[PDB]
């Protein structure tokens, strides 16, 4: 079959408009790969503008965008590598490894966006997860397959808590884990990868147990908005085909919803639902609903919620407060006293904390 | 003279049959799909808020009927619908199945089962949006129904057919009192007398599958799931599904109300119903009103909450009871929608 | 400068075409081509629906253009260029309007000013001729131009006329006069 | 340039709110879709692309370091606004 | 209505139907408030430096199909509608090197101190991507700011992005 | 009198756009009846968009409305039956008695938008 | 007066906020997209050239004395807030002291000047 | 048909308006008869300049026996009356 291709007509910042031919118009949430001199750039459709034109968001730096360049469709969403080979390698939202260690020869390749599990597949989790931390093992035990929330502000130690969780779980459990770095700092990213290398969870010359889905904030807002669902796709691929319990780690759900509202700001997306994003409910439920304890396996989603100066009035922290079942708030005041884990014994509740 | 005839003959082709064999009255071509919206030119015989098929699997409704394009709200994900797709009108206004088959089953804004236990055998199909009962065929709400919770039973008793509002903040236990009433109906729903029976229906507009699943599970643990009808338009579902689901449940309750039976509708989290309809209107070129809500959200809420009513003994004395909640923030019910 | 001012995208193409024809001094050829195209559109009602279709694709719009162009073998050296410009701009649903403003431009310069002598009853043809000569000899927009007044039988007029000519109407209708005494009577 | 040459550099981003306001003016004049507090869309992306450049390079890259010191001006101490 | 009106607006206001080779050149349809709209520049890049006939530089942020949106590097007085515009063929850059030390420079690198010209070891792109994830090192060398409080309780290290947020 | 009629062009929720002919455009606050299977629906005019089209507001639900549907012009504001026959009867906004007691046998129908008195 | 005459100019600009108010005035009808709280998008730039045209040069000096009318006494309003950063000496006339009896009303805290040096 | 009156928007002004109630256009609405005006003044008139203006020195007797007296109004002041 002839590759499906078109011409770029407009590029407004991170938003690129491409014109396609007759019967050549693709669907939304697809991949529009444009051969760029600075590597490879692919665009994802957000809405149809009519006149055989599609409004897209750049998944990679918009440097060098010229109207009329040949952009070829991939036949769907940009498939990311999924499989055991992805473990120990940082994978971005575009599937092109940023570790210069060779392409990930994954078993399969799944699109970022997929139908969430049906209502029957939904179930509750009532199994204890061994995290290796006394306070959170006793007072607020984790749920195997549930949605955990790691609240905390700035300088409280959320990301280090997440990486310690991955290390302890990998040491105490052979199930694979995935860490999506939505809104992840590059210096923090280098720290995370160095810690993963030094802790033995990531073995370059052997078998690893955690795959990074780092977001790399300096990429356009679409990458930050979709790294979360990329890591979620990795998690569900690990859960379904392998049939093992996996550990989904959201770097910052607040950054995910901020990036969603951001990409809404680039496009029309007239904010109506909460005020800053009208779609927020739709994609937020699409993401959260996809982490489900299906009959194949269980995915435990440990998301970190960043509250700026306790901005509970904003609907964004409350939306995350609605999803989770057990909280692990990391109030800074406790860390200022000397207990650097900073988890509040009285504010970190657990749903499954019962006799 | 021969050349005009030849060009008239050859004009039939090279035009993708947009005018020939289609007439653009029951069919059309989508100009562009947006955020749950597909603008399509044609459908000269389209009806107001009438269902339409996109020839892809997803449904749609022509809530807006602009002369240049028929604004259709997508009934599902907007991924599978593409610009230029050939659409076909269903020929009927948006309607959902109604009957006793939905008892002990799950449904959605379109009335289809989500858990997939089996096909729905509802005895009849009623329109999603029907006119409220008239001023004459109604009676004063007099049959009492016990709530279970003392704080509402002994202080603000809800009557059979009264549209009482249990309004609260983000975290106030509105669903808790709703489930309290649902489980208190078990005392009479396991009996024989239909007058004391109350087939309750609960809406899950915009509520994620996790919370709805936990609610259905804890409802099943009390063995009260049999006499309760559960409709769900989840957060993952598009905003049009969230907008329709309360109307679906309105039709479900009206089926029991017009059949002489007593039904209870609990319009859980109608605030996100209001915001979903606001999103649909703002995305449909409708003029914004107060708090960016369209001026017809009050129209929608009036139409929805007037369905639940106590009919006279002429109509079998069936009553539909409404218990919506409004998830206000900060206790400020002074806003426009509350 | 074009003879009259046109506004909106439905009319910008008309004045652009008139300016282009002024350079080549072929306004009559473009006018005749436009009349032939709209006659062909009227000949096939389906073709008119084809033009008004906004969903019709670029190749399909181009094919419609070659259909309307192959007949008469060429409408004009420039109006076909305007048609293809409309195709690449997706403006085939307004060609009747563009022809309308191009015609208005034509009578604007060719001395064919139009008037609307509206009356409650159809105008008597002996009285019709009296109206033509007086306004033709008058100086109301008079610089050596002809006149094309036409009777407009409307119910809004109680009786009389509203002689309309180039942004000039006379309040000589007896309906407006009998009302004008009413407000002062109700003082 | 100093960072890639093995030298240590310190950059201070004084009045980043002024840059945000200038970008807002540019986007609003260009009829780009406005966002929160009328700020432009790709403003967080702008700030990330500007700030993530400054870092500490590895030994194989010359062991250079670029220290970023962004400065913003709050409106009445409100750190809850978009740019803050 | 047999013939409805559905058109909204089009950036093309002058029907030419001829003329070509405007890939590298263009004409300013509208200019004001420090920004300009130019039809043409088909082969121009995103925010690529573009030279006007009056000498004022520009940046191509908006690239809509009708025209390319150009923001002006100065006042809009010198630029008028219909003026010829030409591509510079390169993105905006800035002189860099050790000679920048001891000089005050403009945002474009022009020395505004008035103490002579500027000597730079080279020229680097203004919009340079951040360093990759792998070529990074943990922040361990401190930056001695001098004030006791910042040095002690909120220390700054080399390569660390520390925000000084204040009223 | 001429048979004034229009064609539906847009249905903005409750708002309905109807296209009339030359001089057939009714004024604003003018009832526009449309024959519907669920009874009788009329619309009052509030805005004149132009191009022989008038924006109207429905007095009831616009269910089942189709583009090109014939719209009949009453001639003035929404005339409602008046007189002693309307006492003790439930009459809606349009004027049709909704008390299920039969039609109102009123000999007059005064328009709702009557001219207010002078100062 | 500063350049040609070489004299110390005591410029007394009265209600300089009206310049930004008129900029927003014309901006609404100029087609500009309104900025935050409805101000003109180009407020910062145009007021920047206007205020930077006031400076102490080698030829002379212009001692501009500007009074800024803060809308609703809200110092976070964009125009007065940016005028704060685009000005050396600040004298805030708070209403809370004006009605307190000290009608000079110079709030002794936000009224700051760069001359406060030992 | 929209005929233009040929003049800027005006309103009757003069001593005959005393004892008479008129609308915005100046037409008599009280029904007491026609309005006798010395002339017609534009509804939109430029305010007097600095020199034509004079310092407010002539008192206006408010007759309120309140702060309206201790702090007066005077002839020519636009003294506001705010409140709910
Ligand atoms: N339990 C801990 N043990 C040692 N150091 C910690 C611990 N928690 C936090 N830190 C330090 O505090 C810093 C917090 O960084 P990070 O967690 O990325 O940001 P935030 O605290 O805002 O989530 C880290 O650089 C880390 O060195
Ligand atoms: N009457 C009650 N008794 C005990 N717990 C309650 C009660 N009402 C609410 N809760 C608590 O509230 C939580 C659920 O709140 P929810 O009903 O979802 O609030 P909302 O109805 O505002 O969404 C439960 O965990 C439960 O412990
Ligand atoms: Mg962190
Ligand atoms: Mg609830």
């Amino acid at each position: 079959s002839t590759p499906i291709t078109g011409k770029v007509t407009a590029v407004i910042g991170a938003i690129v408009d491409v014109h396609f031919e007759q019967s050549e118009l693709p669907a939304i949430l697809n991949a529009l790969e444009i051969k760029t001199p600075q590597g490879k750039l692919v665009l994802e459709v957000a809405q149809h503008l009519g006149e055989n034109t599609v409004r897209t968001i750049a998944m990679d730096g918009t440097e060098g965008l010229v109207r009329g360049e040949k952009v070829l469709d991939t036949g769907g969403p940009i498939s990311v590598p999924v499989g055991r080979e992805t473990l120990g390698r940082i994978i971005n939202v575009i599937g092109e490894p940023i570790d210069e260690r060779g392409p990930i020869k994954s078993k399969l390749r799944k699109p970022i966006h997929a139908d969430p599990p049906s209502f029957a597949e939904q179930s509750t989790s009532a199994e204890i997860l061994e995290t290796g931390i006394k306070v959170v093992d006793l007072l607020a035990p984790y749920a195997r397959g549930g949605k955990i929330g790691l609240f905390g502000g700035a300088g409280v130690g959320k990301t280090v808590f997440i990486q310690e969780l991955i290390n302890n779980i990998a040491k105490a459990h052979g199930g694979f884990s995935v860490f999506t770095g939505v809104g992840e700092r590059t210096r923090e990213g280098n720290d995370l990868y160095r810690e993963m290398k030094e802790t033995g969870v990531i073995n370059l010359e052997g078998e690893s147990k955690v795959a990074l889905v780092f977001g790399q904030m300096n990429e356009p807002p679409g990458a930050r908005a979709r790294v979360a669902l990329t890591g979620l796709t990795i998690a569900e691929y690990f859960r379904d085909e392998e049939g093992q319990d996996v550990l989904l780690f959201i770097d910052n759900i607040f950054r995910f919803t901020q990036a969603g509202s951001e990409v809404s700001a680039l496009l029309g997306r007239i904010p109506s639902a909460v005020g800053y994003q009208p779609t927020l409910a739709t994609d937020m439920g699409l993401l959260q609903e996809r982490i489900t304890t299906t009959k194949k396996g269980s995915v435990t989603s440990v998301q970190a919620v960043y509250v700026p100066a306790d901005d509970l009035t904003d609907p964004a922290p409350a939306t995350t407060f609605a999803h989770l079942d057990a909280t692990t708030v990391l109030s800074r005041g406790i860390s200022e006293l000397g207990i650097y884990p900073a988890v509040d014994p009285l504010d970190s509740k657990s749903r499954l904390l019962d006799a | 003279k021969a050349q005009p005839t030849e060009v008239s003959s050859i004009l039939e082709e090279r035009i993708k049959g947009v005018s020939d064999e289609a007439n653009l009255n029951e069919t059309g071509r989508v100009l562009a799909v947006g955020d749950g919206i597909a603008r399509v030119f044609g459908l000269n015989n389209i009806q107001a808020e009438e269902l339409v098929e996109f020839s892809s699997g997803v449904k749609g409704m022509a809530l807006n009927l602009e002369p240049g394009q028929v604004g259709i709200v997508l009934f599902g994900s907007d991924r599978l619908v593409k610009e230029g797709e050939l659409v076909k009108r269903t020929g009927n206004i948006v309607d959902v199945p109604v009957g006793p088959g939905l008892l002990g089953r799950v449904v959605d804004a379109l009335g289809n089962p989500i858990d997939g236990k089996g096909p729905i055998d509802a005895a009849g199909r009623s329109r999603a949006q029907v006119k409220a009962p008239g001023i004459l065929p109604r009676r004063s709400v007099h049959e009492p129904v016990q709530t279970g919770l003392k704080a509402v039973d002994a202080l603000v008793p809800i009557g059979r057919g009264q549209r009482e509002l249990i309004i609260g903040d983000r975290q106030t236990g509105k669903t808790a009192v709703a489930l309290d009433t649902i489980l208190n109906q078990k005392r009479w729903n396991n009996g024989s007398d239909e007058s004391k029976k109350l087939y309750c229906v609960y809406v899950a507009v915009g509520q994620k599958r996790s919370t709805v699943a936990q609610l259905v599970q804890t409802l099943e643990q009390h063995d009260a799931m049999k006499y309760s009808i559960i409709v769900a338009a989840t957060a993952s579902e598009a905003a049009p599904l969230q907008y329709l689901a309360p109307f679906t449940a309105a039709s479900i309750g009206e089926w029991f109300r017009d059949n002489g039976k007593h039904a209870l509708i609990v319009y859980d989290d109608l605030s996100k119903q209001a915001v979903a309809y606001r999103q649909l209107s703002l995305l449909l070129r409708r003029p914004p009103g107060r708090e960016a809500y369209p001026g017809d959200v009050f129209y929608l809420h009036s139409r929805l909450l007037e369905r639940a009513a106590k009919l006279s003994e002429k109509e079998g004395s069936g009553s539909l009871t409404a218990l919506p909640v409004i998830e206000t923030q900060g206790g400020d019910v002074s806003a426009y929608i509350p | 400068p074009p003879p009259v001012r046109l506004f909106g995208v439905e009319g910008t193409y008309a004045t652009a075409l008139y300016q282009a024809a002024a350079k080549n001094s072929s306004i009559d050829a473009a006018f005749q081509s436009l009349q032939k195209v709209e006659s062909t559109v009227k000949k096939n009602p389906k073709l008119g629906h084809l033009l008004l279709n906004p969903a019709l694709s670029l190749k399909d719009r181009n094919s419609v253009i070659d259909a309307i162009v192959e007949t008469h073998k060429n409408l004009d050296g420039y109006v076909v260029n305007l048609l293809k410009v409309l195709s690449e701009n997706n403006r085939l649903g307004c060609f009747e309007k563009i022809a309308s403003d191009f015609g208005v431009l034509n009578d604007a310069h060719n001395g064919l000013l139009k008037g609307t002598v509206t009356s409650a009853e159809p105008l008597d043809p002996k009285s019709f001729k009296r109206i033509e000569k007086a306004l033709s000899a008058s100086k109301l927009v008079g610089q050596g131009k002809s006149l094309k007044l036409e009777n407009v039988v409307k119910p809004e007029i109680k009786g009389g006329l509203l002689v309309e000519l180039g942004d000039k109407t006379v309040d000589l209708s007896i309906s407006t006069k009998i009302q004008k005494l009413i407000k002062v009577l109700e003082d």
